[PDB]
């Protein structure tokens, strides 16, 4: 989800881009500014919210021990989903 | 306040040792300029020796000047026996180091150090 | 003033001096010591090089990481010049050849390329521009070097009106072609009077001309403290070096006396004590060994 | 005899190899460190520490790292008493200032005071 | 406490306690403390005037025969007025045992060199000169052994910073490696790691 | 404009409402070309040809001790006597009390979060004000 | 050119400041009624020797030690300060 400054420079997923009057763009002259074009904030928004039938859900990130530590998410708020603090997946009670 | 001496019982023996170390350095400076093929004069090297001796000239403790004479003898042995290279001799002449701001106003201009 | 170019540190290798310098001709004799004295402050140094990158290797230990940026440039390519100078707050010109070539004569090296660099540095918004002419530059000079260098000085002055133009007389150093020319010639003795200047004095003068805001638009003349006749200077060179490639233009320049310009400022007006030859000639000519000093006028 | 009488002040500044800039322009701070108020443990408040005045940290132009020029920026020393720290700073020629140890004063606690008959110190909930 | 706990060796503790009493009463002129650790290591903490008589005893006595000098060590502890703690690790091959002989000095009091007892010490205390500044009287050739030739400062003193005061670089103007004041492009990041809770109640010191 | 140091950026004496002198320590350095405040005034004095007789922070604190010696005795509350003489001097000129009621300038939590230039530049204090005004 | 302020440093408990204390309890008020636009800064401290600072015009400061004076001697030193104005 990369955009571009008016200087022609790609803004990173942090939001870093040099100013126009910043001399430190000279390090990319004849070379390239390596950015990653797979923004994790744009990819975790693309996931579907898991509709579960319980009140407390557990997430480990999938894969068992290949994920994150197993946390428990409360789903009592019907206004807002319950988001895992590690992997960013989000859950909704189906009632 | 009764301490064990290193070499000198008082300050007069200590000044004798300081004086003999200065004599040995003063004799050594032309040989050091020659065999390390330095770019300084013999007079400039003797000025650096005199500067390094006057740097410690405020010490009143016999044990501290005994250790200063011991460390000067060690540096002299590293100079006579060619163990130092040219670079270790020329480190007394801080030549590539730019001169620091000395007054208040230029230290104010360059930064925060008092 | 931008926040990344505010000076920080204590003036060392890892510091920030706030100088972003594009040094054209940095692979030569003056560029060596200018990049050494810039990168030891923590300055961003853009080195545009024409030559083999191997021939730039000696410029790499001269500063901290990322502080020397090497990039390709051609003298007849204004786009490469704009590509090199557009981030810099100072541009130093050191482009020079003692001899003319098949692809570059004295007018290309001294008139066309300095006017191109100064025009592009004006139209890129560069604050400071330092140009290096010669002390003996004149339109009516017998050598083509000094004629084209006087023309190029005039064009630099008219296309960058705030250019610091610097006149070195005859720069001597470890990689010079002044003491190393006389020590390897083993052309004659005439009535030529010279005051050569040491390269570290020239480099300290250039950096003081960068740091001084009063040096904008000035024309400095970098000369030594002692004037010498050509004959006893050559005899002193042969006496120190323990001795018992050229063109006719170089001969005309060695037989051209170094003029006295008291109306131009010099090394004393930049806070530089000019080092005499008697301290540094042994350091230069120690290479040439397998002395009463020269008489000053 | 084999013991000499040196009535002078103990001064080793010519022997430590510290340059003059980092002897005479530094202010040593001698202090017991404060308890981190994120925590109730007090085992970091048992010793005296010596630190120095923080000098300039600036941004590395390449990476944005914290570049420093102060060699003494990490020098933290540990002392059993205040006088050992004072003697070590005087021996090394460091100009110092000492903050005295702040102990917590003894509180008066009573669980029954949570349920007084007539005082304001009743808890509204427990 | 069987699987994960280190097994305690009571026999060696009793034997090293008996030999520590033995050395403390043969040499009461210099022995200040005698202690045995929980992992059975004997330490004889002596006065520094008895470096030669104690070490000559343990090397030559027929019940000690500590013929090998394993290691010679200093420790800077700046809170003590005798900040340097000189440590002699000794090995008896005859009785298959190790002893530790510990003494002290400050910056200015010389320690007597033990090259007449153990020639192995010839470099070790030489290193204690280079790393700590402890002078050793009557050493045969006492000078620096590890630092650079123009090195000012004794680095393993704990008031010496981690990076030094100088750093080298090549300088092409003077055509020479030069020394400048150290500027780090990234400062060493000091981590305050110590927990505010008491870890070992057996080591609790009595308060003021 | 003379860019100065803030309280986290200088070793600096502040005296509270009970007269206790206290000193900050340098946590970070001032940003850019900003400098410590008395350094600025002292450099201004040297430019003006009226150079003030101090160079270091300790010499400023010697001057500060010369003007009143309580300003360098840190974590100490010097007791101030002589209420009677001040009360006798207050009886001289009878100023009249205004009919306006005593209203403090901060009545609610709204008025608390922004008083000085650091709090007015604070986005967190702006969120506190916007949170208590809704 | 003229006196600008007066600073009187003293101790709360030291006997060497006692006469200075005896000056301020009795003679300060009619001093201040005599000089309403003159700042006479009384500064008490813990262990200081007594001192009379007299700041004059253009930054000039004279310095009188009030140690072990009686209140009469403090009165005379202060009226010499008021009458000098140099
Ligand atoms: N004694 C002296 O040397 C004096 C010198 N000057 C002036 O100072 C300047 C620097 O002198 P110096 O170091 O001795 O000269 P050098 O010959 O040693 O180096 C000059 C530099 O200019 C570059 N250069 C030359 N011609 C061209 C070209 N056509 N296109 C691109 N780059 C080019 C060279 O690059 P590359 O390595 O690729 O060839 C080199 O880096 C010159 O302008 C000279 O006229 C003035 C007075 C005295
Ligand atoms: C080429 C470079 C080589 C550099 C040489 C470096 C040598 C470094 C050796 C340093 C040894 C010393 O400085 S020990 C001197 C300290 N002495 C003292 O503190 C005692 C006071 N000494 C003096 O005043 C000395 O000038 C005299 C000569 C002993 C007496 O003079 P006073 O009388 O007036
Ligand atoms: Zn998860």
């Amino acid at each position: 989800g990369v955009r571009t400054s008016p200087t022609g420079e790609k803004v990173t997923h942090t939001g870093q881009v040099y100013d126009d009057e910043d001399y430190r763009r000279v390090r990319f002259v004849g070379r390239q500014k390596e950015v990653n074009e797979n923004f994790a904030i744009d990819l975790i928004a693309e996931q579907p919210v898991s509709q579960v039938g319980s009140r407390v859900i557990s997430c480990d990130g999938g894969g068992g021990a290949l994920g994150h530590p197993r946390v428990y998410i409360n789903l009592d708020k019907e206004t807002k989903t319950g988001t895992c603090g590690y992997c960013g997946l989000q859950f909704r009670q189906q009632h | 306040t009764s301490v064990k001496p290193i070499f000198s019982r008082d300050m007069n023996e200590a000044k004798r040792r300081v004086r003999e170390l200065y004599r040995a350095w003063y004799r050594e400076v032309p040989n050091t300029v020659h065999l390390f093929q330095l770019d300084i004069s013999v007079k400039q090297g003797r000025d650096k020796v005199r500067e390094m001796f006057k740097k410690n000239a405020h010490v009143t403790d016999p044990r501290v000047v005994d250790l200063l004479v011991i460390k000067g003898k060690m540096e002299l042995e590293e100079t006579i026996n060619v163990w130092k290279q040219r670079t270790h001799v020329m480190r007394f002449f801080h030549e590539t180091e730019a001169p620091r701001p000395k007054d208040f106003l230029s230290k104010f201009y360059v930064g925060h150090d008092p | 003033l931008h926040h990344a170019v505010i000076p920080h540190g204590k003036g060392g290798r890892s510091s920030v001096s706030g100088i972003v310098a594009t040094v054209f001709g940095a692979t030569g004799f003056l560029g060596r010591y200018l990049v050494n004295h810039l990168g030891r402050m923590g300055s961003q140094v853009i080195v545009p090089y024409r030559c083999e990158p191997y021939d730039t290797m000696h410029l790499r230990p001269m500063g901290d990481l990322g502080q020397i940026i090497f990039m390709d440039w051609n003298g007849r390519d204004k786009d490469s010049i704009r590509r090199a100078v557009e981030h810099s707050n100072v541009v130093i010109n050191l482009v020079g050849r003692e001899w003319e070539t098949k692809n570059f004569d004295f007018e290309d090296v001294f008139v066309k390329i300095p006017q191109a660099i100064a025009q592009v540095s004006k139209e890129a918004g560069v604050e400071k521009f330092i140009h290096i002419s010669h002390l003996n530059a004149d339109i009516k000079s017998s050598s083509k070097y000094l004629r084209n260098k006087a023309v190029g000085e005039k064009e630099v002055r008219e296309t960058f009106p705030e250019a610091t133009i610097i006149k070195p007389a005859d720069i001597f150093g470890r990689e010079d072609r002044f003491l190393n020319y006389f020590a390897n010639i083993r052309s004659l003795g005439k009535k030529t009077v010279k005051q050569p200047v040491y390269i570290v004095d020239v480099t300290k003068g250039i950096i003081n001309a960068i740091k001084d805001p009063d040096a904008r638009g000035k024309t400095f003349a970098f000369v030594g403290p002692n004037r010498y006749l050509l004959f006893d200077l050559v005899q002193y060179v042969f006496a120190v070096a323990h001795r018992p490639w050229t063109t006719r233009d170089k001969v005309e320049r060695i037989h051209t006396t170094d003029r006295t310009l008291p109306h131009l400022p010099g090394l004393e007006d930049l806070g530089v004590q000019a080092t005499p030859l008697e301290l540094k000639a042994i350091e230069v000519l120690r290479r040439h060994r397998t002395v009463q000093p020269a008489k000053t006028v | 005899t084999q013991l000499i009488t040196v009535d002078e002040k103990l001064d080793i500044t010519t022997l430590t190899g510290v340059p003059e800039e980092h002897i005479k322009t530094r202010k040593a701070r001698i202090f017991v460190p404060a308890r981190n108020n994120m925590q109730s443990g007090v085992n970091n408040t048992k010793k005296w520490k010596m630190e120095f005045d923080t000098r300039e940290r600036w941004e590395n132009p390449l990476m944005g790292w914290a570049s420093t020029a102060d060699p003494l920026s990490n020098l933290v020393l540990t002392f059993s008493t205040k006088e050992d720290a004072i003697a070590f700073a005087e021996k090394n020629g460091w100009s110092y200032d000492v903050e005295e140890r702040k102990v917590p004063k003894p509180k008066s606690k009573s669980y029954g005071a949570n349920f007084s008959w007539n005082k304001r110190t009743r808890v509204s909930t427990k | 406490t069987r699987p994960t706990v280190r097994p305690r060796n009571d026999v060696a503790h009793k034997q090293l306690s008996a030999f520590g009493e033995y050395v403390a009463e043969i040499l009461p002129k210099y022995v200040q403390q005698v202690q045995v650790s929980c992992f059975s290591e004997l330490e004889i903490c002596i006065h520094p005037d008895g470096v030669i008589p104690v070490l000559t005893f343990l090397r030559d006595h027929s019940n000690a025969q500590f013929k090998s000098l394993a290691d010679l060590t200093a420790v800077d502890i700046p809170t003590r007025q005798n900040r340097f703690e000189i440590v002699y690790n000794l090995l008896s091959l005859r009785f298959n045992s190790r002893i530790r002989v510990k003494t002290y000095t400050d910056e200015l009091t010389p320690v007597e060199s033990s090259v007449s007892v153990y020639k192995a010490a010839n470099w070790y205390e030489r290193e204690i000169w280079d790393m700590f500044g402890v002078f050793f009287a009557n050493h045969p050739d006492l000078r620096r052994i590890l630092t650079d030739y123009g090195f000012e400062g004794h680095p393993f003193r704990k008031d010496f910073p981690l990076s030094g005061y100088v750093e080298l670089r090549y300088d092409d103007e003077v055509k020479r490696v030069v020394a400048e004041p150290v500027e780090l492009a990234q400062e060493f990041r000091k981590f305050d790691l110590n927990s505010p809770w008491e870890a070992f109640p057996a080591y609790r010191q009595p308060p003021e | 404009i003379l860019p100065g140091a803030a309280y986290t950026e200088k070793s600096a004496t502040y005296v509270n409402t009970e007269g206790r002198a206290q000193q900050t320590k340098v946590a970070v350095m001032p940003p850019g070309l900003a400098r410590e405040d008395w350094k600025i005034i002292r450099a201004l004095s040297e430019i003006a040809g009226m150079t003030l007789p101090y160079d270091t922070l300790d010499q400023v604190r010697n001057r500060l001790e010369e003007v009143s010696p309580n300003l360098v005795r840190y974590d100490d509350v010097e007791g101030a006597n002589y209420f009677q003489q001040a009360s006798e001097l207050s009886k001289l000129v009878n100023q009249q009390l205004l009919a306006d009621p005593l209203v403090p300038p901060q009545l609610t939590i709204k008025d608390f979060y922004m008083t000085d230039s650091i709090s007015r530049a604070s986005q967190t204090m702006a969120k506190c004000v916007k949170a208590v005004t809704e | 050119l003229g006196l600008r302020e007066i600073r009187i440093h003293l101790c709360q408990r030291s006997p060497g400041s006692q006469g200075v204390r005896d000056f301020i309890e009795k003679r300060y008020v009619e001093l201040k009624k005599a000089n309403p636009d003159l700042p006479i800064l009384i500064r008490e401290c813990s262990d200081v020797q007594p001192k009379l600072w007299a700041r004059y015009a253009f930054g000039q400061e004279k310095n009188v030690s009030l140690n072990n004076f009686s209140a009469d001697q403090v009165t005379r030193a202060l009226e010499n300060v008021l009458s000098s104005k140099a």
